[PDB]
C-alpha cells in the first residue's frame, strides 16, 4: 500500500518511508518481507535513482539503507560514469571521500557500523578505478598525508589501499580491458614506494592492535604483485617472523603473510636471500613453541574441541609449513645445526595430520606425497626422515580410506607404497602388530578390521615377491583365526569380507599358488549362496575383480587338473549361481566371458562361449517358440523379465569379449530383431488403447527394456568389432529396417533415444562403407527428433543429446549424406546446429560448436564448386552473427573458446580470400568490391544495432583490431574479452584495442 | 525458535541453490529450473541435542539480470553456503568472486563451500581441482540434492560452529501420537476425486532404487 | 606347506558358528 | 570409600520395519511430491493398542509420516508402478497441525510392497477392536 510510494519518482522521497521499507525487509517476514524486497529492488534498478544518494546519505540514519544507496552509486560507477556531465564526477567524490572521512572523525560510528564503512571504501576503490591516476593525481600523497593525523582514518586507508590492490592484481582479469588493467597495475607499481614507506612505519610503530592488523591484511595482497626486494632487502622479515607472532589478534594474518613470503619470486644463487630464508622459518617455529603450543602437542585434540579461532590457525599452519618445506626444505637438510628445526617443523605436520578433518588432511597428505617421492629418488635424503616417515607409516595406515573413495585413496595409496619401499621391515611390523590388536580386542571394531584391510591391500607388489608370500600368508592365517575367534555371523561376515578383500589384492600371490587360487574361487562360490546382507555382492565383486587380474591361470590347464578351470566353472553355473539376483548373474557371465577372450584357438572360445550360453539359449530357444507361434505369450510380466535377463546376459557377455562374441550374436540375431519388431507393435497398441499414460506402465517399460538392450547389444558389438564386412553385410542392412520406421512412427514420448545412440556407434565405426545406409538414417530420424527438442531446451534431454553427437559423427565421417539432403532439409541442419549453440547444456552446447567448425571445413575442403558457394551466400552471414549473439549475452562464457575458434576460423575465411564470390547480393555494394570490406561493414552495422551504447570508433577499432589478429587465436581471445567489457559500459576507450 | 541465525546461500544460477533448500524444507526434488528473482527467505529449523536450532535461509540469486540487492542480502549475515556445479567448470571458476562479495560484508562468519551435482556420472570439476577453500578456512563438502549424499553436512557444521560445540548432533524430533479424526460425507467427495487422478498420474523417477 | 596350511584353514572359513 | 568422577517411541512395540520412499500428491499442479525417505515402521502403542505408522527421513531424522492405520483406508495400485500404493490420509502430522493428504509410498521391490499391504491390513485388524 503506502510502501509503493518510494516508486513514485514524480515526488520528494520520503526518507522514513525508505527506512520503513529497508527496516520491513531487513527485519520483516513472510508476507511484509517479500513486498518490501520486490520494491527495494524497483527502486534500485530504476535508473533515476542514484540522484537520491547523497540524499540519503546525509538524511537517513539507518545503515542498511545508507549500503543501498552506495550499491545504486557503485551500479553507476563501474557502468555509466563517463556518460555524466564533469561536475557530477567531482561531486560524487567529494561526498563519498566526504563521507568516509566524516564518519573516521566518529569513533562511536567507526566502531559500530564497519559494514556501512567498508562499502563506501569500496565505492570509491570503484571511482579510482575510473579516474586515478589520470584525473587524480595527488591521491596516494593526501592519502598517507591524513594517515599521520587521525589513526582511524589511518586503519580506514589500510582498507582501501588492501580494496585496491585486489581489485587491480586480483580481480582485474575478467572485469577490465587488458589495457586498462595494465595502466592502473603500473600506476600502484609507480606510487608504492610510497605505500610500502607507510606501511612499515606503522608496523615497526604499532600502536594500535586494529591498526595493525588492517595494514597487515594489506600487506597480504600486496605479496601477490610487489617484488621481492621490499621484503628481503628491508627488516621487514624480522617483524613478521617474531612480533606478530607473539600478539594473537596478529598471529593469524602474519601466518597467512609468511605463507605467501614463502612463494616470492627469488634469486635462487644467493647466500644472504638463503640464510634470511632459513631466519624467518627459524623464527617463525620459535614463536610457535614457545607462545602457541610446543611439538608434542596434541593437535587432534585441540582441533577437536574448536576453541576461539584455533581450527582457522592449525589450518593455516600446516598451509605455512607445507608451502614453505616444499619450496626451501633443501636449505635446511645440509646444516647440522638447522636439523632440528627442520625434524621440528615436519613433526608439527605429523601431530596435525591426526587432526580429524578430511580436507585438512588431504592438504598434508599433498606434501608428505611430496616429499617421500623426493626421499624415493633423491640421494641420501630419506635417513634424516626415519623417525618422521616411521610415525607417518601409522598415520597412514590409522587413517585409510574406502577404494571406492578414489581420490583420497589414490593419494594415500601412493605414499603408502613409497614408505613402504622407503623400509618394507618397518611397514611390514606396524601392519602385523595392528592385526595383533585386533585379534586381541583393544582396537577391535567393524570400521577399524576395514581400514586395516585397505591399508594392507594398498601396498600390492612393492614388496619383493618371496617376502610378499610370507608376509600374506601371516596376514590371511591371522584373518581366518579371527573369523573362527568371533561369533555372531555379523561379526564373521565383516572379516570374510576383509580376508577375500585382501585376497584379491594380491594377484602375483595368487598366480603363484594354483591350489590356494582355486580355494579362494571355490569359497566365492560358496559365499554365492548366503542371504545374509552384502555377502553375494562381495562375492561376485571379488570373483571378477580375481578374474581380470589372473585371466591366463583359468583359461590354461594347470599341473594336475584334468582339464583348464574356466571349463570347470562351466559345468556348475547353473548350481553356482542359483541363489543370485538377475544382474549378480551377469556380473558372473562377463566374468565368465573375460577368461574365454584369452584362449586364442578359435575353435575353442567359441565352443567355450557356446558352453557359457548355455542356459541363456535354451530359455531363449522356447520363447522363441513360444512368442512367434502365439504373440499372446509376450504380454506376461514374467516372460518379459526373463526375455530382458537374457538379452542383459548377452550385453554382460560381449562386454567383456568385444569381437569374439560374433558366433553368440549370430545365434540370435534375427530372431531378437524379429523380436524388436514384435515388442514394436505391442508398445503402440498398448499407446493407442491406454494413452500416453501406458509409458509409464510396468507392463510397457519392462517391453522397452527389452528394445534398449536389444539396442544396447549392438552398439556393444559394433563399437569393438573387428571385422567390418561382416557389420556392414550381415548386422546392418537388418538392423535399419527394424530400429528406423518404428522410431519415426511411434509418437514422440514412445521414440527410445538409444536408438540414436546406436546409430551414432554405426556412423562411427562403419558409417564411411554405407552411404546409402546413413542418408537412410538422416530420413528417419533428424526432422522428427529436431521437432521435439526445437519448442524449449529442457524436454528429452536425453533425445536432445545423442541427437547432436549423431549429427556429429555423420558429418565427420559421411558428409555426404548432408550434400543429398533437399535444399530446405539443410536450412533445417543449419538451424539446428545455431539452436546446439545457445544451450547451456555443455554436452549439446560443445557438439553444436563442434559441428559448426567442422562443417565450415567440410565446404573449405570442397574449393571453388557451385555447393559451397551458395552455402556461404545462404549461411555464412547466419554463423557469424549466431556466433556473435552466443559471444556477448553473458549467458554462454562456458562455451567461450570454441566459438572465439569457430568466430576466427569464420573471419581468415575471408581474410585470405577462400570464398570466392560475393557475400553481398545484386546492387547492395559497388561492384569491385572485396569480402573483407564488405565483412567490416556488415558487422560494424550488426554491433551497431545489437549494442547502440558504443561509438562507431570503439566498433571500428575493436574490428580492425579482431580481424588482424584472426591467424594468433589467444590474441583474438582478448580483444574478445575486451569487447566484453566495453560492452557492459559507457565511454570505453578505442585505443585498447591495440594492446599488443 | 529464539534461537536463529541468518545463512545467505550464493552460487551461480543453475547450482541447484534451491532445490537443495527445498529438498531441505518439504522433502521434494525439483526438476524444473526456475530461476530465483533476487532472494527468498525460507526458515529451516533442525533438532540438535542442545535444543532446536533455526536457519534464517536466504536463497539469493546466480543469474546477473535476476540478481536483485546482490550483495545487500549479505548485511548482517552470521553463516553462509557457497554452491557451485561439479559438471560446470564456469561454476567453480566463479567461487572466488562469491566468496570476495560475500567476505567484504561478511568479514568473520563460518562458511562452507558445496560441491553439488555429484549424482552425475560423467564429472567435470575433479575433487584434485577443489583447492580454494583450503586458504580461506571455509569447509568442504561434495554434495548432491538428488541422492542426498552429504545432504545433511553443511547445516550440521555450521550449527558446530554458531553454537560452540563440536560434538552437536541432530536428533530424532518428538513423534506425538496421531489424531483419530473419523472422516464425514462433505469431504468424501473432494477426497474420492483427489484419489482419482493421483492414481492415474504416474510417480517420478521408477527406475530410482527406492 | 605353510602355503598349504593356510590353504586347508581357508577351506573351513564360514559365516555361521 | 573413594567417590566416583561425577523421541517419544518408549511406549510404542515394532511390528513391521521396511525402508521406503513416501510422496504426497500436489493437487494444485499435475504432479506427486517426495516427502521423504527411510525407515517406515508400524508401531502399536503398549496403553491404546493403536498402530500407527512413523516414518523419518534419513540423516536428518524429521517426521515424514505420522498417522493411524485407520479401518477406512484402502490401498489402491498406482498406473506407472508395480511395487507402490496409493491412499487417502484424513489426518497427518508430520508437519505439525493435522492435515488431509493424498499419499503414495514405493518401495524397493514387488515383493517389499505386497508385503507391507499385509501388515498394513493386520494393523487395520487391531483397530478396529
Ligand atoms: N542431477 C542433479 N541435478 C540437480 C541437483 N540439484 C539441483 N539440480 C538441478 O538444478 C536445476 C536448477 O536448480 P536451482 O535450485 O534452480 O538452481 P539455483 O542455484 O537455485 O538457480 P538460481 O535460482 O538461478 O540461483 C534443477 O532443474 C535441478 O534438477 C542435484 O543434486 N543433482
Ligand atoms: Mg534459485
Ligand atoms: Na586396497
Amino acid at each position: 500500500g503506502s510502501m509503493e510510494g518510494i516508486l513514485d519518482f514524480s515526488n520528494d522521497l520520503d526518507i522514513a518511508l525508505l527506512d520503513q521499507v529497508v527496516s520491513t525487509f531487513y527485519q520483516g517476514s513472510g508476507v511484509q518481507q517479500k513486498q518490501a524486497q520486490e520494491i527495494l529492488t524497483k527502486f534500485q534498478d530504476n535508473p533515476d535513482a542514484w540522484q537520491k544518494a547523497d540524499q540519503i546519505l546525509q538524511f537517513s540514519t539507518n545503515p542498511q539503507s545508507k549500503f543501498i544507496a552506495l550499491s545504486i552509486l557503485d551500479k553507476l560507477i563501474t557502468r555509466k560514469w563517463k556518460l555524466l556531465p564533469n561536475d557530477h564526477r567531482i561531486g560524487i567524490r567529494n561526498f563519498v571521500v566526504g563521507m568516509i572521512i566524516s564518519m573516521c572523525q566518529d569513533d562511536e560510528v567507526f566502531k559500530t557500523q564497519k559494514n556501512l564503512i567498508n562499502k563506501s571504501d569500496l565505492t570509491l576503490v570503484q571511482i579510482l578505478k575510473q579516474e586515478w591516476p589520470q584525473n587524480w593525481p595527488e591521491f596516494i600523497p593526501e592519502l598517507i598525508g591524513s594517515s599521520s593525523s587521525s589513526v582511524n582514518v589511518c586503519e580506514n586507508n589500510m582498507i582501501v589501499l588492501k580494496l585496491l590492490s585486489e581489485e587491480v592484481f586480483d580481480f582485474s582479469a575478467e572485469q577490465m580491458t587488458q589495457a586498462k588493467a595494465l595502466h592502473l597495475k603500473n600506476s600502484m607499481s609507480k606510487e608504492f614506494e610510497q605505500i610500502f614507506k607507510l606501511c612499515f612505519q606503522v608496523l615497526e610503530q604499532g600502536s594500535s592492535s586494529s591498526l595493525i592488523v588492517a595494514t597487515l591484511e594489506s600487506l597480504l595482497r600486496y605479496l601477490h604483485w610487489i617484488p621481492y626486494r621490499y621484503i628481503y632487502e628491508t627488516n621487514i622479515l624480522e617483524l613478521l617472523s617474531t612480533k606478530f607472532m607473539t600478539s594473537p589478534d596478529t598471529r593469524a594474518i602474519t601466518l597467512k603473510c609468511l605463507t605467501e613470503v614463502s612463494n616470492l619470486k627469488i634469486p635462487q644463487d644467493n647466500d644472504l636471500i638463503k640464510r634470511q630464508t632459513v631466519l624467518f622459518f627459524q623464527n617463525t617455529l620459535q614463536q610457535i613453541a614457545t607462545s602457541v603450543m610446543p611439538v608434542t602437542a596434541d593437535l587432534k585434540a585441540t582441533y577437536a574441541n574448536a576453541n576461539g579461532n584455533d581450527q582457522s590457525f592449525l589450518q593455516d599452519l600446516a598451509m605455512f609449513l607445507t608451502t614453505y618445506l616444499a619450496r626451501n626444505r633443501a636449505l635446511l637438510e645440509s646444516d647440522e645445526s638447522l636439523r632440528e628445526l627442520l625434524l621440528n617443523a615436519h613433526q608439527y605436520l605429523i601431530q596435525l595430520s591426526k587432526i580429524e578433518e578430511r580436507e585438512l588432511f588431504k592438504t598434508t597428505l599433498d606434501y608428505w606425497h611430496n616429499l617421500v617421492a623426493d626421499l624415493f629418488y633423491e640421494p641420501l635424503k630419506k635417513h634424516i626422515y626415519e623417525e618422521i616417515c616411521s610415525q607417518l607409516r601409522l598415520v597412514i595406515i590409522e587413517n585409510m580410506v574406502r577404494p571406492e573413495e578414489i581420490q583420497l585413496y589414490k593419494s594415500e595409496r601412493e605414499v603408502l607404497v613409497y614408505l613402504t619401499h622407503l623400509n618394507v621391515i618397518d611397514t611390514e611390523e606396524i601392519m602385523i602388530s595392528k592385526l595383533a590388536r585386533q585379534i586381541d580386542g583393544s582396537e577391535w571394531s567393524w570400521h577399524n578390521i576395514n581400514t586395516l584391510s585397505w591399508a594392507i591391500g594398498s601396498i600390492s607388489g612393492t614388496m619383493s615377491e618371496d617376502t610378499e608370500k610370507r608376509f600374506v600368508v601371516t596376514v590371511i592365517k591371522d584373518l581366518l583365526g579371527l573369523c573362527e575367534q568371533k561369533r555372531g555371523k555379523d561379526n564373521k561376515a565383516v572379516v570374510a569380507s576383509d580376508i577375500m578383500y585382501v585376497v584379491g589384492q594380491y594377484p602375483r600371490f595368487l598366480k603363484a599358488h594354483w591350489n590356494f587360487l582355486r580355494t579362494v574361487i571355490l569359497k566365492l562360490f560358496e559365499f554365492m549362496h548366503e542371504t545374509h546382507e552384502g555377502v553375494q555382492d562381495m562375492a561376485c565383486d571379488t570373483f571378477i575383480k580375481i578374474v581380470q587380474k589372473c585371466k591366463y591361470h583359468f583359461v590354461i590347464q594347470q599341473p594336475r587338473e584334468s582339464e583348464p578351470f574356466i571349463q570347470t566353472i562351466i559345468r556348475d553355473i547353473q548350481k553356482t549361481t542359483a541363489d543370485l539376483q538377475p544382474q549378480q548373474v551377469h556380473t558372473f557371465y562377463k566374468a565368465c566371458g573375460i577368461i574365454i577372450s584369452e584362449e586364442r584357438s578359435v575353435a575353442e572360445r567359441n565352443r567355450l562361449l557356446s558352453d557359457l550360453m548355455q542356459l541363456p539359449n535354451m530359455a531363449w530357444d522356447t520363447i522363441v517358440e513360444q512368442s512367434t507361434a502365439n504373440p499372446t505369450l509376450l504380454l506376461d510380466s514374467e516372460t518379459v523379465k526373463i526375455i530382458a535377463n537374457i538379452i542383459k546376459t548377452n550385453v554382460a557377455v560381449c562386454t567383456s569379449m568385444g569381437a569374439d562374441f560374433y558366433p553368440q550374436l549370430g545365434h540370435i540375431y534375427y530372431n531378437m530383431l524379429q523380436l524388436y519388431r514384435a515388442v514394436s507393435s505391442m508398445i503402440s497398441a498398448q499407446v493407442a488403447a491406454e494413452g500416453l499414460i501406458a509409458t509409464k506402465t510396468p507392463k510397457v517399460r519392462g517391453l522397452r527394456t527389452i528394445k534398449k538392450e536389444i539396442l544396447k547389444l549392438v552398439e556393444t558389438y559394433i563399437s569393438k568389432a573387428r571385422n567390418l564386412d561382416d557389420v556392414v553385410k550381415v548386422l546392418v542392412e537388418p538392423l535399419l529396417n527394424a530400429v528406423l520406421e518404428d522410431y519415426m512412427n511411434n509418437v514422440p514420448d514412445a521414440r527410445d533415444a538409444e536408438v540414436l545412440n546406436c546409430m551414432t556407434t554405426v556412423v562411427e565405426k562403419v558409417g564411411h562403407m554405407i552411404p546409402q545406409g546413413v542418408i537412410l538414417i538422416l530420413q528417419s530420424v533428424f526432422e522428427c527428433t529436431l521437432d521435439m527438442i526445437n519448442k524449449d531446451f529442457t524436454e528429452y534431454p536425453e533425445h536432445r543429446v545423442e541427437f547432436y553427437k549423431l549429427l556429429k559423427v555423420i558429418n565427420e565421417k559421411s558428409f555426404a549424406a548432408f550434400l543429398e539432403l533437399p535444399p530446405a532439409a539443410f536450412k533445417l541442419f543449419v538451424d539446428a546446429i545455431c539452436w546446439a549453440f545457445k544451450h547451456n547444456n555443455r554436452d549439446v552446447e560443445v557438439n553444436g560448436l563442434q559441428i559448426a567448425l567442422d562443417l565450415v571445413k567440410n565446404i573449405e575442403r570442397m574449393g571453388n564448386v557451385p555447393f559451397a558457394n551458395e552455402f556461404h551466400k545462404n549461411y555464412f552471414f547466419i554463423f557469424v552473427s549466431e556466433t556473435f549473439f552466443v559471444l556477448t549475452d553473458s549467458d554462454h562464457k562456458s562455451g567461450f573458446s570454441k566459438q572465439a575458434l569457430l568466430l576466427m576460423k569464420l573471419i581468415s575465411l575471408v581474410y585470405d580470400n577462400k570464398i570466392s564470390v560475393p557475400l553481398y547480393q545484386e546492387a547492395e555494394v559497388p561492384q569491385g568490391t572485396s569480402n573483407q570490406v564488405y565483412l567490416s561493414q556488415y558487422l560494424a552495422n550488426m554491433l551497431s544495432n545489437a549494442f547502440p551504447h558504443l561509438t562507431s570508433e570503439q566498433i571500428a577499432s575493436f574490428l580492425s583490431a579482431l580481424t588482424k589478429q584472426c591467424k594468433d587465436l589467444v590474441v583474438f581471445k582478448g580483444t574478445l574479452r575486451d569487447f566484453l567489457v566495453q560492452i557492459k559500459e559507457v565511454g570505453g576507450d578505442p585505443t585498447d584495442y591495440l594492446f599488443a | 525458535p529464539q534461537v536463529q541465525f541468518k545463512l545467505v546461500l550464493v552460487g551461480d544460477g543453475g547450482t541447484g541453490k534451491t532445490t537443495f533448500v527445498k529438498r531441505h524444507l518439504t522433502g521434494e526434488f525439483e526438476k524444473k529450473y526456475v530461476a530465483t528473482l533476487g532472494v527468498e527467505v525460507h526458515p529451516l529449523v533442525f533438532h540438535t541435542n542442545r535444543g532446536p536450532i533455526k536457519f534464517n535461509v536466504w536463497d539469493t540469486a546466480g543469474q546477473e539480470k535476476f540478481g536483485g540487492l546482490r550483495d545487500g542480502y549479505y548485511i548482517q549475515a552470521q553463516c553462509a553456503i557457497i554452491m557451485f556445479d561439479v559438471t560446470s567448470r564456469v561454476t567453480y571458476k566463479n567461487v572466488p568472486n562469491w566468496h570476495r562479495d560475500l567476505v567484504r560484508v561478511c568479514e568473520n562468519i563460518p562458511i562452507v563451500l558445496c560441491g553439488n551435482k555429484v549424482d552425475i556420472k560423467d564429472r567435470k570439476v575433479k575433487a584434485k581441482s577443489i583447492v580454494f577453500h583450503r586458504k580461506k578456512n571455509l569447509q568442504y563438502y561434495d554434495i548432491s540434492a538428488k541422492s542426498n549424499y552429504n545432504f545433511e553436512k553443511p547445516f550440521l557444521w555450521l550449527a558446530r560452529k554458531l553454537i560452540g560445540d563440536p560434538n552437536l548432533e541432530f536428533v530424532a524430533m518428538p513423534a506425538l501420537a496421531p489424531p483419530e479424526v473419523v472422516m464425514d460425507p462433505a469431504l468424501a467427495a473432494q477426497a474420492e476425486h483427489d484419489l482419482e487422478v493421483a492414481q492415474t498420474t504416474a510417480l517420478p523417477d521408477e527406475d530410482d532404487d527406492l | 606347506s605353510t602355503v598349504d596350511e593356510m590353504t586347508k584353514k581357508f577351506g573351513t572359513l564360514t559365516i555361521h558358528d | 570409600h573413594f567417590e566416583p568422577v561425577v523421541t517419544m517411541e518408549e511406549d510404542e512395540e515394532v511390528l513391521y520395519k521396511v525402508r521406503a520412499k513416501l510422496f504426497r500428491f500436489d493437487a494444485d499442479a499435475k504432479e506427486w511430491k517426495e516427502r521423504g525417505t527411510g525407515d517406515c515402521k508400524f508401531l502399536k502403542n503398549k496403553k491404546t493398542n493403536k498402530v500407527r505408522i512413523l516414518m523419518r527421513r534419513d540423516k536428518t531424522l524429521k517426521i515424514c509420516a505420522n498417522h493411524i492405520i485407520a479401518p477406512e483406508y484402502t490401498l489402491k495400485p498406482n498406473v506407472g508402478s508395480d511395487r507402490s500404493w496409493v491412499y487417502a490420509c484424513t489426518a497427518d502430522i508430520a508437519e505439525g497441525e493435522a492435515e488431509a493428504f493424498t499419499f503414495a509410498i514405493r518401495f524397493g521391490s514387488k515383493e517389499n510392497a505386497d508385503k507391507f499391504k499385509e501388515e498394513f491390513e493386520k494393523a487395520q485388524e487391531i483397530n478396529k477392536k
